[PDB]
């Protein structure tokens, strides 16, 4: 039912700012941002996984 | 750290040339000679403009 | 590069397409893992 | 610009952020700001929470290698290599075996 | 609109790497000498230049 | 009042480049603060040279530990305080006979990579007049009756582990020369890198176009100089000296550059 | 403007203003916002979080 993610991981990363302006490694260090959508829904490709515990 | 800039395109021409320009935020431009005048010119530039030199 | 037409297919379902997109890669910064790349904006996107 | 956070469940708060420019495409002749009650019906594109959705593709691999510098303490002298149970490969320049990848301590 | 896919990218540690010519549109490579990558504990490759 | 790392004198010949090599893995950091001030606690459990330790639980600085036993979750409690006067004790709610056997307590700092670690050994009786605490001459040995909590004490009041400013800002490189028949301490200033990547030379042109350090030196912790075109004024006795004021790091590498011996050099120590 | 607050123990939400035109300067030539991941380097003044003044 949706197992479509029998081989995932978090993927932790490099985000250029974990807050206090100097960069970090986070877990939601996100990596890709697509806005082609006309009605201004921003769908942003994040590091980590949600829903599968 | 500051950011770096989209390298611009470039179109040419004989004695001339003409740069297409593409900005993200508010960005600066500056142009000169180099000989006994530097007839000195700059422009802040928000928009994709392309200018004659 | 840049301009209306940058990228240009056939037909909606083209598999081949013709692309001038002006990608320059550049130098990585010191002790990144990344792949830094200067790239003319979607000539359709801010067309619009 | 855009920022993603989240609390962990050590409660610790985690915040990216990223230079984006967003902003929203005019749609009609109205630079207006959230829908009306009263409004005329013109067509748009938007998304839809299809969840087995078919020919967008990414691939999915082998990932690289994870190296820590912590798990390796002063046993008098010696580098003792804890592994955690897992698999690490070591690498130096002394006597002994110089390099390999061991399973355990 | 167009996609730049662009994949990891391909350390290679104490070594040289070679690009191989394919054929796709504005396919680009460049190998870059002297990189000294940092993941979590320290440089991901053993040699320092 | 500097620590020695290593002394060696280096004879190389005149019209050839010099290299003088200063390397250390515990001088490597980058621009940037990416979790610098990051400590970590972690209690081990062991049962004798022949059993295999398991990691039972961890804390990051200014964080909350993590158990990994659902049963000992709510049960094996630090102090969440713990990073602000050093009292790293564990106290578990209630002991039991499967509990026996010897628990190491681990401080590391990532910034300075530093480890250390005490072992207490826990057994577990069921009369509470066998209940004692001793030392053993290497290590705290802690007799509990069943059932009873444990305080088991680990305290490093250390400067490095307590919650205060904790930031470095300023580990400097030193490079100096002391001339031939020139003391020391009147030493000419040659190089000074600062850990923001700025590098200080002094003195004329003569000397500045030929001294240099790689712009990654203190990314990959090596601040070997290269120096091209040796001229007669490059020998004498250099010093690297790393300091890390905060950290307690204070040390020095000696250089006896003389200029001899092409192929035929022996390198000393 | 500039608005401070706290709560207090008898649950009572203290807030207090004050006018403060608060500006940060560009650092070179780019009205940017936020740190991206490829950029120059340039000097800046900050502060520290020391108290041992
Ligand atoms: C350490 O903390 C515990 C409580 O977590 C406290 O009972 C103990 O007295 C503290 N240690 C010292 C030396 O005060």
């Amino acid at each position: 039912n949706f197992n479509v993610y029998k081989a995932t991981r978090p993927y932790l990363a490099h985000c250029p700012d974990c807050g206090e302006g100097h960069s970090c490694h986070s877990p939601i260090a996100l990596e890709r941002i697509r806005n082609e959508a006309t009605d201004g829904t921003l769908k942003i490709q994040v590091s980590l996984q949600i829903g599968i515990k | 750290r500051v950011p770096k800039a989209r390298n611009p395109t470039v179109t040419y021409g004989k004695n001339q040339v003409t740069m297409l320009l593409y900005p993200d935020h508010p960005t600066l431009l500056s142009y000169r000679n180099m000989g006994q005048e530097p007839n000195y010119h700059e422009e802040w530039v928000t928009h994709k403009k392309e200018v004659t030199l | 590069p840049g301009q209306f037409g940058d990228i240009q297919s056939r037909t909606p379902e083209s598999k081949d397409v013709y692309a001038n997109t002006q990608l320059v890669l550049q130098r990585p910064a010191a002790g990144t893992v990344h792949v830094p790349y200067s790239q003319a904006p979607s000539g359709f996107k801010y067309w619009l | 610009t855009l920022t993603v956070g989240f609390t962990d469940s050590r409660k610790i708060s985690h915040t990216c952020t990223h230079p984006f420019h967003h902003e929203p495409p005019v749609i009609g002749r109205e630079r207006f700001h959230s829908r009306p009650q009263h409004g005329k019906e013109l067509p748009c594109s938007t998304y839809v929470q299809s969840t087995a959705a078919t020919a967008e593709e990414i691939e999915v691999h082998m990932p690289p290698d994870t190296p820590d510098r912590t798990l390796m303490t002063q046993q008098s002298g010696n580098v003792k290599i804890t592994v955690n149970g897992q698999t690490v490969r070591y690498k130096c320049n002394c006597g002994g075996s110089n390099e390999g990848l061991t399973t355990t301590d | 609109e167009y996609k730049t896919v662009i994949p990891s990218p391909y350390v290679k540690c104490c070594g040289t790497a070679e690009c191989k010519d394919k054929s796709l549109p504005d396919y680009s490579c460049k190998v870059f000498t002297g990189v000294y990558p940092f993941m979590w504990g320290g440089a991901y490759c053993f040699c320092d230049a | 009042s500097s620590s020695l790392v290593s002394e060696s004198v280096v004879s190389l010949a005149a019209g050839t480049q010099a290299v003088l090599r200063c390397q250390s893995p515990r001088m490597v950091w980058t621009q940037d603060r990416l979790h610098d001030r990051q400590r970590v606690v972690h209690w081990d459990l062991s049962g004798g040279p022949g059993s295999q330790r398991r990691r039972l639980v961890d804390m990051y600085s200014a964080g909350e530990q993590r158990v990994y036993e659902p049963r000992d979750r709510d049960r094996l409690l630090l102090s969440p305080s713990a990073f602000h006067d050093g009292n790293f004790s564990l106290l578990i709610r209630a002991v039991d006979r499967g509990d026996e056997g010897v628990y190491t307590c681990n401080l590391h700092h990532h910034y300075c990579h530093l480890d250390e670690s005490l072992a207490v050994r826990l057994e577990v009786t069921e009369d509470p007049l066998l209940s004692r605490a001793y030392w053993d001459g290497e290590k705290e040995v802690l007799v509990v009756a069943h059932g009873a909590p444990a305080l088991m004490t680990c305290i490093n009041r250390a400067h490095v582990w307590t919650d205060r400013h904790l930031e470095e800002a300023q580990q400097v490189v030193h490079w100096d020369r002391q001339l031939p028949g020139v003391s020391h301490d009147r030493a000419d200033r040659l190089l000074d890198l600062y850990a923001s990547g700025e590098r200080r030379a002094y003195g004329p042109p003569f000397l500045r176009d030929r001294v240099s350090v790689n712009t990654n030196a203190f990314a990959r912790g090596d601040f070997s100089l290269r120096i091209d075109e040796l001229e007669r004024a490059d020998e004498g006795i250099y010093s690297c000296h790393l300091h890390h004021h905060y950290c307690g790091l204070h040390e020095r590498r000696v250089f006896h550059l003389q200029v001899t011996e092409p192929a035929f050099e022996p390198p000393s120590a």
